[PDB]
């Protein structure tokens, strides 16, 4: 096909060709009959024009040509030549693209190519446009039907019917005539019409000041709207105003400063799991992977005295929960696990079924019977409370930011670099994991996402009984030991749905060592037992079991399960930072950063406070900042949080055109600081962010002045 | 609507696969060691049998072996990817503000805040000698350039060096090719080279004028002050840079005539920008607004000419910009190109294009220049006329296999390469390490096999990686017996210093991880897929590729228990004993008092007992 | 020390501190914006900023329709829908004039793009409305079912393949006194239980022949349903001209260089940078350039469908009468649109412990005041517009996003008016249809702030609403746009869609191609960084080994494949050549990943290994770059 | 179904396993 | 048969049987019962 088009045609006329294809189809080389029927009609185009020639009077011989060649060119310059000659020789406009003009006459030609015959053809054209412009019809068997008699001689006619014959005969002997497409096919489709219903629907959709749609037409077909938008603005009322104002530090205040009153209650820890509290059981093992129940069962026989603790010492009891039903339902999980049987389903199924509280479920009845009952009424919305800073969030980030001796993240390998973008991913990899290998928030996303696959695996045919779902987790040291750690149990619950939104509930029992009396506005979500002591190093630490009965579905199982991709988010946030530094340079800044050259010195961050005096860190410290900072967005992400970093994102664009001396403008500040403020009212992360936006603003605030 | 999760379940299934019929289809054998691979089962009418992924891998490793002629022929397109992939030639990568086969490499080439220069290959076979001898001395001067006396090392890997199987001397002494690196080997091994001034990729021949190089305080356009050796006086040079040459007449900061001929639009741009920055013009000086801070691969900070030569290099704009331009006169062997190097009067200040040929100033002139500690060369009169500053860093792949037969390029390696040449050679000298090592002689770690083998060490470990093989092997030689596989596999480890903790013993450890991990560690007392050894067989498979171990090891070394060499500072005594407790953590072996025992787990069925001394 | 993640600012640009703050672009699992409630709310807003208009009743559907185009002009700062006529057509006007032939010339393309357009073409869109069954399924299947009870109305446009056929049934359709179609029932039929009774009572979907009538049918073409996994959906009558006039708005907007929508990648960081550096360089000699970064308030709440006629009328002045017809529909179907309101609410009894849901046609069929107070003042508010089937009348506005591209040529057009009383200020800008950067460029920045004050009017003028409260301005330089922040040069994302978790689900042999293209892509569009790719590649094949159980041949790992994976790798020589499902090593890297690695490893792999990996007659064989091998099976 | 709830028969309060019913400590005996 | 117990606000109800008459707090009975 290519190769036909390529021997046949020269190479303008193709690229002439593919470009006007280009313009309305965009998959041109799916489909090369219609480049032939372009290429085919733009070489007749150039014959009945190339060779035709003119003078200045009348002569039909200077350079001057009796045609105009609008086919081929780019439709925006070719409306153009059309739109001028038709004013210029005083002549209508015809609506289509015409492919010639004719200069003896002053008129619009089009010309088509012909499979079957002319002479029907032409009467198709003639319906098509009309009396808008002559036409010249030649088809591939010698036959020709023409308009007007002063046009195209028969010298011409000679040369484009061999052109044609030529062609046809190739396509004969190269078996491609099944490909050849009619012209007509193109034009398939110009008899529109429309109906009663919808010219009537039209005839009530223009604006005011309008009877039908025909007047509107013709309105905006033939009225000059010169002036118009001045005249509105004229006669405009001034109240209509951006009232802009130049911002300056002093003009941004504190957001939502009632989480600095101590009226309210302050943030309770609200999370799937525990993270900075987390216990974990830790058994050493050679790698192998393991069922989570056989892992699960060889944690507690590890560990025998928490294994067989059979009575509760309650410490914390949740105002609506029952310690009867939590501790009845762990002793469940934990006999389950223990059991030789190979299945994590629940011996006590009916006992379950209320210690979850899933039979406390309203029963649907008919519309009717509800219509007739006064006493259904909608519920109201429940309104989040209003809570204060809790230091638990600010402990919980600086506990999540350090590092540990254990390190949960083991990815593949790739090919080898080669060129010297690869090169410096793997740099920006090697410090990156060199930092994050062994904090202890990686540890704790790994946690979180194993947890959430394993609860995602069993709902294939499992979501109609009660499981339970071991919370384990798969480590290896600085020494190369590897351990298996048992955080806790889980029951999922089961809906008898499978819509992939309804609410399943999942009753965790997480091991701890931290008391829950010392923070006691941190849990009251949670009712806390003393399961026992342990010995780590010689030191006796209890633990405690949280239990709570939280929920969720598939579609949030899939998001906990996602939640690994804040791996990929620092990443992506440490290559926008080195890149900024580089773009300064010309040159990779990722050593420097980190390392520090002999010219440029380590980079260092500003960390945090101590006792109101700014700390600083290294590169390290802030990656492991900015990982933490991620992986505490996901795990506490909801509407609030989500627009509370929609919407800051703004004032902290203002801050730093402040710091730029860009001097900033603003139109609406209050609605701004309303927008972002909305937003914090009991996520523990909107506000542990309101107050470090807080206490940074009061920094740069400092700063400004000096 | 959960494929990912679909497919998963679907794979720990039993028989998922759709299975055709026929001969091949009824070769797949019912069930392979156990393993169920077809089904048994004929359905009632769709009659459509199933096969386990098991069954593909079985067919992929056991059934019947396919004609593959023709293959390439089919998928031509993904192949003639490949080798341009293959062939391609990759630049600098340059941070801050098309044909078809760069769209390809389109991922990789550019970023939002950063640009990879790329230069296609494919098919340039024929001169395969000169371009391997060139790949061979740029890696050469790369490794040298880093170390400390640079001659030394570059002429002792060049020594060393073979493409294909002519050693790089006589590649070097026959072709006469080659570039600046070429040049740098050929003066370090003692060869004679053309002479030529170079500045880059400039080549300068002086054919008049005088200059004296006087130190001066300049200013840029940034706004700082740097401390140049600027040329005074009038000078004339022949230059050329790839396929372009010209004339270029200059003065004390001032381009005063450039002619030049027809080439490469980039070769053509390379020769203007290295002659404007070779002229020390004042326009020039002034049009850096940027920060010129550039270092080499050695980490030191370039000279102020390379600084603006590379700074220019990477933005020419901002010189074009700031070069201002002029009319060039209607004469037509005289032309003027303008900033895209077109045909335009609108010329650049000074800078001409011309139809007449100018003769290459590359008249045979083999000399011998005298090659300084770093890499310079310097002529009979003492004036400095290549360095490795000039060498390029485009860097490609050899189309003739060279290897470097020396430890210092092992580093070259893929951290497997290297695992298996430092072994190999421990292995080949095993009879004389092992015959110096009983004399209580430890200079054997200093060799330069440990100094590759240290590069894939995490240096944050390295210390203590070290510590704890030093001490193994102490407790191997003196206080007992050697265990010969034990020796070897911890023998390259103790190069780096020992980092001993506080205590003053070393650091225990269960694995040894090395650079690239995953699959890249050394088990202390266990098989690794890096380094397994059979007790009986006396095989050493090192990667998979095993190698024989008769007569090297000994009748005494296979009675004697693996505990004996696993943990720094303990020995092996009485059994099996469960009662002290579980196999202690390194954590408590560590702690433990001296003269306690703990229990050790070798591998998968080989519990031990160990005592602290 | 307290550790404070916002003091990363103090030694970071703001516009790199915030790179991707949000890893995803799809929509949470907890900010779902769906359900009656909200529905009625866009209902209530969108004839809240209209109410100041004309009022009248549609002579064909029955319904309250309100028109605020040619409306009183705001006397407040808040959200207007009362556009004007003349000042759109004034803009259009300048719009043509700047881009000679450029409206004919879209035109043109579009016509001729419909005219080889075939009905095919609307199955690639998302989930669309059926009136058949009054429900959203794939458009495909709307489509098929659309198709066959026009066959039985006798209705034979889809059968020719053209969509213009296709479109002339849709629009006669509106004319049949009635309409007969298949319904799919969920008949509760007979079935011979095994109790004493013997009466099993069961469903089955059985297609029945309904019937509607006219008035009944036009309701059901012109109605949008709501989504619950843009919260509407339109019907299969509306997407073929709604692809017409989309298809001639961007031929439109891809023509004018304040046009931002359509650009993705690297270009459209280039696009941001040629803005700035136009923008500055125009600057009067010691004059000052603004930005304004903007958004938009209630941008689809206050947009008039008879705007949106006004402007395709204006395009196509020289277009044939029937193509100007065709494109007119519409904008005319938009204009008597009908909203459908979901499910309804529900109603519980706490002491009695039951629950009921309330569906749409019933809402008002109980006292409001068992409602809460908000429920209560929305169908207070609802009730005038509010059919007795569940629906709701919604002429004005502009629903979500469906003439994105028609609104931002509107928005350029806008930006193109460039100043007002021949002051000494110009304005220009970009669009992406309700999110713009505005440059104003004058002598001091109070004539920078009566541009940018002229531009909110004229914009107040033209129906779009600028935010006051998110948008803002500074010194030219530094800007947001899309997400994309730009500051001297240097360029961030706000948020990026990272790479999810599993893999495409077809086979081991396409899902590595897959993965490695997605990756390829991502790096290559949404800005992803070489370590960011790298650490997808290695995520990427972590995945692929778990799912498909495909670890190394040297590994550690039990399994009934792994068991001969293992025999392999000892039996293979070059085991740089294995696959990565045959236990092989990972070989890709940022360089190759548009290379299949089939390919990749052809010279590596073993003789036997090749042959039987790449043997024609393997029972197992019976976008992306994929070798067919044995590794390209096939799942029932 | 209407009938059932017109008659309060729906109204009937559910009988539950005597271990939740004792475990539970909202389940007291009616005056 | 025991003694029959019940929550109002969960709608439930149990009957205790007469092994079990002392198992549950005698507060949860009624003044006549307790
Ligand atoms: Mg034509
Ligand atoms: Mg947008
Ligand atoms: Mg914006």
């Amino acid at each position: 096909m290519d190769t036909f088009i390529t021997r046949n045609f020269q190479t303008t006329i193709i690229q002439k060709a593919k470009n006007t294809m280009a313009e309305f189809s965009e998959d041109p080389e799916l489909q090369p009959a219609m480049l032939f029927n372009i290429c085919v009609h733009l070489e007749v185009c150039y014959v009945i024009s190339d060779m035709n020639f003119l003078d200045e009077e009348g002569k039909a011989y200077n350079l001057r040509p009796q045609y105009e060649v609008i086919e081929g060119m780019p439709r925006t310059i070719a409306w153009m030549v059309q739109r001028s000659l038709a004013q210029e020789h005083g002549i209508e406009t015809p609506k289509y693209l015409a492919d010639l003009f004719d200069y003896k006459t002053k008129r619009f030609i089009e010309v088509g190519i012909t499979k079957g015959l002319a002479d029907d053809y032409f009467w198709k054209k003639k319906e098509k446009l009309g009396n808008s412009m002559e036409l010249m019809i030649f088809s591939y068997n010698q036959d020709y039907s023409l308009s007007n008699e002063s046009s195209l001689d028969e010298e011409g006619k000679g040369r484009v019917l061999s052109r044609l014959t030529e062609l046809q005969a190739e396509l004969s002997l190269k078996n491609l005539w099944q490909v050849l497409i009619g012209e007509e096919d193109v034009e398939k489709g110009i008899d529109f019409k429309l109906g009663q219903t919808i010219s009537r629907l039209r005839d009530i959709s223009v604006p005011a000041g309008f009877s039908n749609f025909e007047g509107m037409r013709s309105y905006i077909d033939n009225i000059d709207p010169k002036g118009a938008i001045e005249r509105n603005l004229a006669r405009m009322s001034p109240l209509v105003s951006v009232t802009p104002k130049k911002l300056t530090w002093e003009d941004l205040r504190p957001i939502g400063p009632h989480i600095y009153n101590h009226e309210l209650p302050e943030v309770p820890y609200n999370a799937f799991l525990l993270m900075s509290d987390e216990l974990g059981l830790a058994n050493m093992t050679e790698g192998k992977s393991k069922k989570p129940k056989t892992l699960a069962k060889e944690c507690l026989e590890k560990y025998s005295t928490l294994r067989d603790q059979t009575d509760p010492i309650l410490i914390m009891k949740s105002e609506k929960a029952n310690e009867n039903f939590l501790w009845k339902l762990w002793r469940d999980c934990v006999n389950t696990i223990s059991n030789e049987e190979m299945s994590n389903e629940l011996q006590k199924t009916n006992y379950a079924k209320w210690a979850t509280g899933d039979g406390l479920t309203y029963q649907k009845i008919m519309k009717e019977v509800a219509i007739d009952d006064e006493t259904m009424c909608q519920e109201e919305p429940k309104i989040p409370n209003k809570c204060r800073v809790a230091a638990w969030v600010q402990t919980e980030m600086n506990l999540l930011s350090t590092l540990t001796s254990k390190r949960a993240l083991d990815l593949p390998e790739i090919g080898p670099d080669v060129a010297p973008v690869e090169h410096v991913g793997s740099e920006r990899r090697k410090y990156f994991v060199n930092e994050i290998n062994y904090c202890k928030a990686s540890t704790v996303m790994m946690k979180y996402v194993l947890f959430h696959t394993s609860l995602l695996n069993e709902s294939n045919a499992s979501m109609g009984k009660y499981k339970v779902i071991p919370i384990t987790n798969r480590v290896v040291n600085e020494k190369g030991e590897s351990f298996d750690m048992l955080y806790g149990l889980a029951v999922k619950g089961q809906s008898h749905l499978r819509g992939d939104t309804d609410v399943v509930t999942v009753v965790t029992f997480e091991f701890s060592s931290t008391d829950p009396r010392v923070d006691s506005g941190k849990w009251p979500k949670y009712t806390v037992f003393r399961i026992g002591s342990l010995f780590v190093s010689g030191r006796e630490k209890s633990v405690y079991l949280y239990c709570r009965v939280n929920g969720t579905n598939k579609i949030q199982m899939k998001w906990g399960m996602e939640a690994r991709r804040c791996l990929l988010q620092s990443m992506q946030q440490m290559e926008a930072i080195v890149e900024q530094e580089s773009s300064i340079q010309g040159y990779d800044m990722t050593k420097a950063c980190f390392k520090g050259d002999r010219v440029n010195s380590p980079k260092t961050f500003s960390i945090g406070t101590q006792e109101g005096k700014l700390v600083k860190g290294s590169f390290g410290k802030a990656l492991r900042v900015i990982f933490t900072k991620c992986l505490m967005h996901y795990v506490f992400g909801n509407a609030q949080l989500e627009g509370f970093s929609a919407e800051s994102r703004r004032l902290l664009l203002l801050i730093q055109a402040l710091k730029d001396r860009k001097g900033p403008w603003v139109f609406d500040l209050e609605g701004m600081y309303s927008g972002i403020e909305e937003c914090i009212s009991n996520n523990p992360w909107v506000i542990q962010s309101a107050y470090w936006f807080n206490e940074w603003l009061g920094f740069e605030k400092e700063g400004s002045k000096v | 609507k959960n494929p990912s999760l679909r497919m998963k379940w679907a794979m720990c299934s039993n028989f998922p696969l759709a299975l055709t019929k026929g001969d091949m289809a009824n070769r797949i054998p019912l069930e392979y060691k156990g393993i169920q691979l077809k089904t048994n089962a004929e359905d009632i009418g769709t009659k459509g049998q199933m096969c386990s992924i098991a069954a593909v891998t079985w067919w992929n490793t056991y059934g019947p072996i396919g004609d593959t002629e023709g293959f390439e022929r089919v998928y031509e397109s993904f192949f003639l990817r490949k080798m341009r992939l293959d062939n391609a030639t990759w630049g600098r990568i340059t941070f801050g503000p098309t044909s078809a086969e760069f769209i390809e490499m389109l991922h990789c080439l550019q970023g939002e805040n950063w640009r990879q220069i790329y230069h296609p290959g494919g098919n340039k076979l024929t001169e395969s000698r000169s371009q391997s001898m060139i790949v061979a001395c740029r890696k050469i001067i790369r490794r040298s350039i880093v170390a400390s006396n640079p001659l030394e090392l570059a002429v002792e890997i060049a020594n060393k060096t073979v493409i294909d199987t002519e050693p790089l001397k006589s590649c070097l002494a026959a072709i006469d090719g080659g570039d600046v690196a070429c040049d740098i080997i050929r003066a370090a091994l003692g060869l004679k080279i053309r002479q030529r001034q170079r500045f880059g990729r400039l080549e300068l021949k002086r054919i008049s004028g005088r200059g004296f190089k006087n130190d001066e305080e300049i200013l840029i356009g940034n706004g700082t002050i740097q401390k140049i050796g600027i040329w005074d006086g009038e000078e004339e040079f022949h230059v050329r840079c790839g396929e372009c040459r010209g004339i270029l007449k200059k003065s004390k900061m001032k381009l005063e005539k450039l002619l030049i001929n027809s080439a490469k639009k980039e070769d053509m741009r390379d020769l203007i920008i290295l002659c404007m920055v070779f002229s020390q013009d004042t326009r020039m000086f002034q049009g850096v607004r940027g920060e010129i801070n550039f270092l080499n691969r050695a980490g030191q900070l370039l000279s102020p000419m390379y600084q603006l030569q590379r700074y220019f290099l990477n933005r020419s704009n901002d010189l074009f910009d700031q070069w201002g331009y002029e009319e060039s006169p209607k004469a037509s062997e005289l032309h003027g190109i303008n900033e895209s190097m077109n045909a335009s009067d609108y010329t650049l200040k000074g800078v001409v294009v011309t139809r007449n040929v100018i003769d290459d100033f590359s008249s045979t002139e083999t000399e011998k220049v005298s090659i300084t500690k770093n890499l310079s060369l310097i002529k009979r009169t003492g004036e400095v006329i290549m360095g490795a500053n000039d060498v390029s860093e485009l860097e490609s792949q050899a189309q003739l296999m060279i290897t470097y037969d020396t430890p210092k390029m092992w580093e070259m390696g893929t951290t497997k390469e290297l695992v298996q040449n430092t072994y190999q050679w421990v292995l080949k000298n095993l009879v004389t390490l092992k015959a110096q090592f009983l004399l209580g002689k430890e200079d054997m770690f200093q060799w330069d096999a440990f100094e590759a083998f240290e590069s894939i060490i995490p240096q944050k470990m390295a210390g203590q990686y070290s510590g704890f093989a030093r001490a193994v092997l102490k407790q191997m030689r003196d206080q007992e017996v050697m265990k010969t596989d034990q020796f070897i596999k911890l023998l390259p480890f103790c190069f780096s210093p020992p980092k001993l903790r506080s205590n003053g013993e070393p650091y225990q450890f269960l694995k040894l991880v090395l650079k690239g991990g995953g699959e890249n560690f050394i088990e202390v007392r266990k098989g690794s897929p890096l380094f397994s050894y059979n007790p009986q067989t006396e095989v050493l498979t090192i990667c998979g590729r095993m190698m024989s171990l008769k007569g090297k090891i000994e009748d005494e070394e296979r009675n004697r228990s693996m505990g004996n060499a696993v943990l720094a500072g303990f020995l092996v005594s009485g059994k099996y004993d469960p009662d002290l407790g579980d196999f202690k953590t390194i954590e408590e072996l560590e702690k433990l008092k001296p003269g306690e025992k703990a229990n050790i787990l070798l591998y998968q069925g080989k519990p031990v007992k160990v005592v602290k001394r | 020390m307290n550790i404070n993640p916002y003091f990363l600012f103090i030694d970071v640009p703001i516009q790199a501190a915030i790179s991707t703050t949000f890893p995803y672009t799809g929509v949470p699992p907890y900010s779902h914006g769906t359900g009656t409630g909200y529905t009625i709310d866009t209902v209530i807003r969108t004839h809240e900023y209209s109410n100041k208009g004309k009022q009248y009743i549609s002579d064909v559907t029955g319904c309250t329709m309100v028109d605020p185009t040619n409306g009183p002009l705001p006397e407040d700062n808040e959200p207007s829908a009362y556009a004007q006529l003349d000042c759109v057509l004034e803009a259009l006007d300048r719009m043509d004039e700047e881009h000679p032939g450029l409206f004919q010339a879209a035109s043109q393309n579009a016509m001729e793009t419909l005219m080889v357009t075939t009905v095919d073409k609307l199955t690639q869109g998302r989930q669309t409305f059926d009136w058949t069954v009054c429900r959203n399924q794939p458009a495909a299947t709307a489509l098929n079912t659309t198709i066959t009870s026009f066959r039985l109305n006798d209705l034979n446009g889809a059968d020719k393949g053209g969509l213009i056929p296709f479109c002339q049934d849709i629009i006669d359709s509106l004319d049949r006194p009635e309409m007969t179609f298949f319904s799919v029932k969920n008949i509760k039929k007979k079935l011979p239980a095994k109790n004493r009774k013997g009466f099993l009572i069961k469903r089955i979907p059985m297609k029945v022949k309904d019937k509607i009538t006219k008035v009944e049918y036009i309701k059901r073409a012109l109605s949008l349903n709501t989504m619950t996994k843009a919260i509407a959906t339109a019907g299969i009558q509306i997407r073929g001209f709604v692809l017409v006039v989309e298809n001639l708005a961007k031929n439109i907007c891809e023509n004018l260089e304040q046009s931002g929508l359509p650009v993705g990648g690297n270009e459209k960081k280039a696009k941001l940078s040629n803005a700035v550096a136009k923008m500055l360089s125009n600057c009067p000699p010691g004059g000052i350039s603004m930005t304004v970064t903007g958004d938009n308030t209630k941008w689809n709440e206050c947009l008039n469908p008879r705007i949106f006629l006004a402007m395709t009328e204006r395009i196509t002045r020289d277009s044939p009468i029937w193509f100007r017809d065709f494109c007119s529909i519409a904008p005319v179907l938009f204009s008597n649109k009908i909203a459908r309101l979901g499910k309804g609410f529900m109603i519980t009894s706490k002491t009695k412990r039951l629950k009921a849901q309330i569906p749409c046609p019933d809402l008002f069929s109980i006292p409001l005041e068992r409602y809460n107070e908000e429920t209560r003042a929305k169908l207070k508010k609802l009730k005038p517009f509010f059919n007795e089937e569940g629906t709701a009348s919604l002429s004005p506005g502009m629903m979500m996003g469906m003439f994105n591209m028609l609104s931002t040529v509107l928005g350029v057009a806008a930006l193109g008016i460039k100043n007002i009383g021949n002051k000494e200020y110009l304005w220009d800008g970009l669009q992406s249809s309700d999110d713009f950067a505005l440059f104003v460029n004058a002598k001091d920045e109070e004539t920078c702030m009566e541009g940018i004050n002229d531009f909110y009017r004229t914009c107040k003028l033209l129906g779009i609403n600028m935010s006051k409260k998110k948008s803002y301005c500074n010194e030219t330089g530094m800007f947001e746009f899309t997400s994309m922040f730009y500051r001297d040069g240097f360029v961030s994302n706000f948020a990026m869609e990272l790479p999810s978790f599993g893999v495409a689900g077809v086979n081991e042999s396409a899902d590595m191609a897959i993965g490695m293209t997605i990756i390829k892509n991502n790096m290559i569009n949404n800005g992803m960084g070489p370590a960011t790719a790298q650490t997808a590649i290695q995520l990427f094949i972590a995945d692929y080994r778990y799912t498909y159980k495909c670890h190394r041949g040297d590994s550690k790992v039990e399994g009934k494949r792994m068991k001969i994976i293992k025999e392999l790798w000892e039996n293979t020589k070059g085991r740089d050549g294995l696959l990565v499902a045959d236990g092989g090593p990972n070989i890709y890297n940022l360089r190759n990943l548009h290379i299949p690695e089939i390919v990749l490893k052809y010279n590596l792999m073993d003789p036997e290994y090749k042959g039987r990996l790449l043997h024609p007659q393997n029972p197992f064989v019976g976008d992306y770059d994929a070798v067919s091998g044995t590794h390209s099976w096939r799942t029932k």
